[PDB]
């Protein structure tokens, strides 16, 4: 969070105390709690995160594996010439 | 003389037959059909719009193709086409095909038309 | 669950055998073999009168449907061909079949 939200980094060791600059950019990639179930039982916590981490992201892209036919011919032929 | 007769295999990798020679076996009535089909098809490579199996028609889902295969037929109204990669329900709603020979099932015909796999009804345009 | 990994894993056994052959293609004939080692370890993975009659469905078959009906179109030979998407009759073959009702 404080990473995330203040851009900057604090140490306090024994040593000695201090603060410092880092404004990076963040991926990442979470599945969800049990199987599957990302649109079945409730839009919220499908992944039991904190609460500000929903609120610290910018985008939360969910994936469904939808099946189709147009959709599976055309994943078919990709992948398989993407072998050659 | 029929029983003093040789024997001939068709291979569809080669194109060629082989020197093959009480009762006969399983896997001779297996491979019975399968040299029909066989033989029809060397037949049709000899008159040259193209050739496609059953199964990747019914594997895509849209269309567009003159198939070929046996009328067969396992129930009420599925009247089914059988080629060596799958069978596929036939129907022949309002067709008009042409003044064949005689159209007779156990034969290997030709029809046009389109899957639809919505029903997973393939229609014929004319049997020829 | 089927995902494209599966593919990816039916897809590797093909050269798996070529490299046993040592050749440096691959053929229609070398590679269908997979789709039935596949498929034996996926399909494992995988797996008006009857309706508002018996809902379970059981020994309501050709001896009980055979008498229902008898108690007038119904032919032994008739049943077998006009009963063969009630997937009860599936079941009950499979069952009810050598269960005799």
């Amino acid at each position: 969070h404080e990473v995330m939200e203040q851009q900057t980094v604090t140490i306090a060791k024994a040593g000695i105390h201090t603060t410092l600059n880092a404004r990076c950019s963040v991926i990442a990639a979470a599945n969800p709690v049990f199987g599957q179930y990302d649109v079945n039982r409730d839009p919220h916590q499908n992944i039991a995160l904190p609460d500000s981490l929903l609120s610290r992201f910018d985008l939360l892209f969910v994936v469904t594996d939808d099946i189709n036919e147009i959709r599976d011919r055309s994943i078919s032929e990709h992948v398989l010439r993407t072998h050659r | 003389n029929a029983s003093q007769q040789q024997r001939f295999s068709y291979n569809p990798h080669k194109m060629q037959f082989i020197f093959v020679p009480f009762l006969p076996d399983i896997e001779d009535k297996v491979q019975m059909f399968l040299t029909r089909y066989y033989l029809t098809n060397d037949r049709v490579m000899r008159n040259e719009n193209s050739i496609t199996p059953i199964k990747n028609l019914l594997g895509r889902d849209a269309q567009n193709f003159l198939l070929l295969g046996l009328l067969n037929k396992n129930f009420k109204g599925n009247w089914s086409l059988e080629d060596p990669s799958g069978s596929v329900e036939i129907d022949i709603s309002q067709t008009i095909p042409t003044q064949g020979h005689y159209y007779v099932p156990g034969c290997m015909v030709l029809v046009e038309g389109i899957y639809y796999s919505v029903g997973n009804k393939f229609h014929v345009t004319s049997m020829t | 669950p089927i995902t494209i990994r599966q593919l990816e894993a039916i897809i590797r056994i093909t050269e798996s055998l070529a490299k046993l052959e040592l050749s440096p293609i691959a053929q229609e004939r070398h590679v269908d073999e997979a789709i039935r080692l596949f498929q034996a370890s996926t399909m494992d993975a995988a797996s008006q009168e009857l309706k508002r009659r018996l809902p379970i469905g059981w020994s309501t078959s050709y001896q009980t449907l055979r008498r229902e009906f008898v108690d007038h179109r119904f032919s032994q030979l008739a049943l077998d061909k006009a009963l063969y998407e009630t997937i009860q009759l599936r079941h009950q073959g499979q069952n009810i079949y050598r269960s005799g009702v």
